[PDB]
């Protein structure tokens, strides 16, 4: 059950969907949405904590995080 | 930041049959003469459900690269119909272009790709196994997505 | 008219405390002795919402491109690739 | 008659957009858009131009009920944006580019920068798609895009957008050889933005 703990509710998920122009979702969206976020957080947590051990911090803060995300990738809608 | 800057890409003769080679017009700009090698790739996502069905269509390895504006045209053959899962065969998918400065991905441009039947009945009732010769590949020139990862440029 | 909404910028679409316990258990699969500053959490928070709104921008796109309105997981997986990290 | 009254209402509306009267412009567009959506339907593209200008005046009117104007301005610009994204002409696409421009500016005043840069990135994609190498609209958006970055503390990326903008000015300053005063005095605006951007 512990592996079933979630960090984002179903209300939030549809809120985030509609603000990206989404008009309707299938039932399995909630799991997929929750599935891929975990991955995101996995990939992110590791880096930020890595730099926490690299900066030899213990109360790791954002300053680690933002570096840990500049490491993740920036998607833009064109080339200019 | 980055020593290279892709200025623009251009998909040519779009759309076209499934079996025709891809043709992109690519153009970049090296802020400095580059010592190591640049590698450009075209990748066709065969199944959304697993990157396993990625199909690296072509790749060119260039090095050393001078500084300044460069443009070339990348042509790569059509993806292998025998390796595509037939679910994913007709529908929407993705194609990718990536460059690599001595072994690290620093940019990934991506396109949706809509493969449709145009024979009116085949879109109406499609055959169980996909007729790739009768499929048309419409890449989405309207909506590119460029994801740039920061790497070491030394 | 079922077209894109927008934010207010005042606060988040994600509660921090359900979020934080998830953070906790994900991080504890790695180690057992860790602690997290509330600033770090809020950082992960906004990052999460950001990535989510991005994929939904793409997810609706391909979903648009098949003649369809309701979105399917495959479209999510696809938008993840047109970004591309797996 | 509806088509006739609406087109002049769009005329008198932009003529309040020169006059300096913002609310009058806003209401000229309200009914104009009201007549079109009520005749052709909210989906019809004949609403687009009025939709754009409607969402345009509300943005100007937003200067503590600003977010409310932000709501409706965003919606109309989003309705017009998809009305244009449907039509495959040069004009409508560049109109969706302009729609994306205003959408992006609707986000920076909303301090929703992540979406702002996006809509400016989108407007640029369509302009680049269509316009020519020496067109002042490219500098109209590179500039805008740089500041939005600066507002997002992406100061290095901000400067680069500025440079692309100024260069757009300088290169059109070549065929203009074989508006030169007009370029000369809006170059100080950008250089000041450049010197200040990574200064932070």
């Amino acid at each position: 059950l512990r592996d079933n703990i979630q960090g984002i509710t179903k209300p939030a998920i549809r809120r985030l969907a509609r603000r990206g122009g989404v008009k309707r979702i299938s039932g399995l969206i909630y799991e997929e949405t929750r599935g891929v976020l975990k991955v995101f957080l996995e990939n992110v947590i590791r880096d930020a904590v890595t730099y926490t051990e690299h900066a030899k911090r213990k109360t790791v803060t954002a300053m680690d995080v933002v570096y840990a995300l500049k490491r993740q990738g920036r998607t833009l809608y064109g080339f200019g | 930041m980055a020593k290279v800057s892709v200025l623009n890409v251009a998909v040519l003769e779009n759309p076209s049959p499934f079996h025709s080679p891809f043709r992109f017009e690519i153009s970049f700009e090296c802020s400095e003469a580059l010592a190591d090698d640049l590698e450009w790739k075209i990748i066709y996502v065969g199944s959304a459900e697993s990157e396993e069905f990625d199909q690296i269509l072509d790749s060119v390895l260039v090095g050393p690269v001078p500084a300044g504006r460069h443009m070339f045209v990348f042509q790569a053959d059509a993806p292998n119909p025998s390796l595509i899962p037939e679910t994913d065969a007709v529908g929407v998918t993705v194609v990718l272009i990536t460059c690599t400065y001595h072994g690290q991905e620093f940019i990934r441009v991506g396109y949706y790709v809509n493969n449709e039947y145009l024979n009116p009945e085949l879109r109406e009732n499609p055959p169980m196994k996909p007729d790739f010769s009768q499929l048309q590949r419409n890449i989405l020139a309207s909506n590119p997505r460029v994801t740039r990862f920061h790497i070491n440029w030394d | 008219r079922e077209i894109r909404r927008y934010q207010k910028s005042t606060e988040l679409l994600i509660r921090k405390l359900p979020f934080q316990r998830l953070v906790r258990e994900i991080a504890q699969d790695f180690k057992t002795d860790l602690r997290f500053q509330s600033a770090a959490i809020g950082a992960l928070q906004e990052a999460s919402e950001a990535y989510l709104v991005g994929l939904f921008e793409d997810t609706n796109l391909c979903a648009i491109h098949a003649k369809r309105v309701t979105i399917m997981p495959k479209d999510i997986q696809l938008a993840r690739r047109i970004r591309g990290e797996r | 008659d509806v088509d006739s009254e609406a087109k002049k209402l769009l005329g008198l509306g932009q003529k309040h957009l020169v006059m300096g009267d913002i609310p009058a412009a806003v209401n000229a567009f309200q009914e104009a858009a009201s007549l079109l959506g009520k005749k052709y339907g909210e989906t019809a593209n004949e609403c687009g131009e009025a939709f754009f200008f409607y969402g345009k005046s509300l943005l100007e009117l937003a200067r503590e009920e600003e977010i409310g104007n932000l709501e409706l301005a965003w919606d109309m610009l989003d309705l017009a944006k998809i009305i244009f994204k449907r039509q495959e002409t040069k004009e409508a696409q560049l109109y969706a580019a302009q729609a994306h421009l205003k959408l992006g500016e609707v986000s920076v005043e909303s301090e929703n920068y992540v979406q702002a840069v996006e809509e400016f990135q989108s407007c640029l994609n369509l302009q680049e798609q269509y316009l020519e190498a020496h067109d002042r609209l490219l500098a109209e958006t590179h500039y805008q895009l740089g500041l939005a970055y600066g507002y997002n503390s992406q100061y290095d990326e901000a400067v680069a957008q500025f440079s692309k903008s100024i260069e757009v000015i300088e290169n059109r300053m070549a065929v203009l050889n074989e508006e030169i005063e007009e370029l000369k005095e809006l170059l100080p605006e950008i250089r000041e933005k450049i010197e200040d951007a990574k200064e932070s």
